[PDB]
């Protein structure tokens, strides 16, 4: 809404730039880097008052290159990734370089992996509601599943008759490892729809799940006989069935 | 590097209130408070001294005690989150971020109907459905890596004001069935198993 950060997921390999960016709210023009960590941690990394650096950290200042130019994007850029920089990268914009209240971004997550040989998309289903339970309950639920990707950079959403909806949805909070106890495993994620049974049981009503992959850019190269993985949505689908 | 906050995690009923505090061991200037639902960070309230509410929330900041508390009444799922307090000290100019609390508030599950069912692919594969228990059934992973299980999840149907737990499973090997899906978990004695 207010501050607009891009990409919401990254990945990259280790020594590639990893570059995002972040429009501050209108109206103000302090700008502010966080990193956080999986422990709730956040290390203040850089601020901007317009285009100049008013504090920041000698890390940032030789490990990264940030810069707030006149009517563009703010940006933050990895100059040489590695592992230890997967974080989640918050911006936040304030009126002040103190004794003013933030507003945050969605963030980028930043993964940093080894090989992108690894990175895959999700493929997509959808089960249809058990007529039992439509019988016991009244009730509909589709479950949708997406598995075997890689990295756990997606976002689900249902639409309904070409509306995304929100009412009677749950998506795990976590996309779970479909191999646990190993590193680079693949993974995958479900969620639940749940509508009256009449409105299931209109073949005129559409159903459709919905899953953006972030994966790889047209600039990243690929020379895997498999399709290129990159950034993209993968979706299924189904319409409404009578009794 | 950071400020202590309290409770670490919670789980409230629905229609339930608590309260979250952060302890600071300098004198602030003022406080913010966020929650996060993968969600955005979503300002709740800043504030220099005496307290603000908004809706169900309130929240109140005392340099001289060096505290500030959030209080949140008549909890609703839409609640549910981690909550940082983050200050501005005095001496430093600079914004400390409290340690978070882990909010997790339970549906009131009015007539529970647990039961698991079998749903098939739109387009021979199938998942299996937990789902309709109270807040007081607990969904275990399964001990083989082969066969998939979600943790609990609530979905709340506005329109009928119903909400309901649910988890999935699923899996390849010729041995999985719905009737045996959840067998790690101690679910109800009356869960509803068709067919």
């Amino acid at each position: 809404m207010k501050v607009i950060q891009t990409p919401r997921y990254l990945v990259k390999g280790q020594g590639q730039k990893a570059k995002m960016r972040c429009i501050p709210e209108k109206g103000h023009p302090v700008v502010f880097w966080y990193q956080q960590n999986k422990n709730n941690e956040f290390k203040f990394l850089i601020n901007f008052q317009n285009q100049e650096v008013l504090q920041q950290i000698d890390m940032t200042e030789k490990r990264f290159s940030a810069e707030c130019p006149s009517n563009s994007p703010c940006s933050l850029e990895i100059q040489s990734s590695e592992a230890g920089d997967s974080a989640l990268y918050l911006c936040a914009s304030s009126l002040n370089n103190a004794n003013s209240d933030y507003t945050f971004g969605s963030g980028t997550r930043l993964l940093v992996i080894e090989d992108l040989k690894n990175v895959f998309p999700p493929e997509v289903a959808v089960f249809e509601p058990s007529e039992a339970e439509i019988s016991h309950t009244q009730k509909a639920t589709l479950v949708c599943l997406a598995t075997g990707f890689y990295p756990d950079h997606v976002e689900l959403s249902w639409w309904v008759n070409g509306k995304e909806v929100h009412s009677g949805v749950c998506t795990d909070p976590q996309p779970l490892k479909e191999q646990p106890a190993l590193n680079d495993s693949r993974y995958a994620l479900s969620s639940r729809l749940r509508v009256s049974a009449t409105f299931w049981q209109n073949p005129r009503n559409h159903f459709r799940c919905q899953v953006q992959f972030y994966g790889l850019s047209e600039n990243d190269e690929w020379t895997q006989d498999r399709a290129k993985p990159v950034t993209q949505i993968v979706s299924a689908e189904a319409w409404g069935r009578a009794d | 590097d950071q400020v202590e906050q309290s409770p670490s995690a919670l789980s409230l009923h629905e229609g339930t209130g608590s309260a979250l505090r952060c302890n600071f061991t300098t004198t602030m200037r003022a406080v913010q408070w966020f929650r996060k639902n993968r969600g955005s960070l979503i300002n709740l309230f800043y504030l220099a001294s005496g307290t603000k509410e908004n809706g169900r929330l309130k929240s109140a900041f005392d340099s001289k005690e060096r505290y500030s508390t959030l209080h949140i009444r008549d909890a609703q799922l839409e609640d549910s989150g981690t909550y940082f307090c983050a200050a501005e000290a005095s001496n430093t100019n600079k914004v400390v971020f409290g340690t978070g609390t882990r909010l997790q508030v339970l549906p009131n599950i009015q007539n529970p109907d647990p039961a698991v069912y079998q749903l098939r692919d739109s387009k021979d594969k199938s998942v299996c459905l937990f789902t309709d228990f109270d807040s007081q059934t607990n969904v275990s992973q399964s001990k083989d890596s082969d066969v998939y299980i979600t943790d609990k999840c609530v979905l709340d149907m506005r329109s009928m004001d119903f909400k309901s737990n649910s988890a999935v499973a699923w899996s390849n090997k010729s041995d999985f069935a719905c009737a045996n899906a959840f067998n790690n978990s101690i679910i109800p004695e009356d869960t509803f198993f068709p067919s």
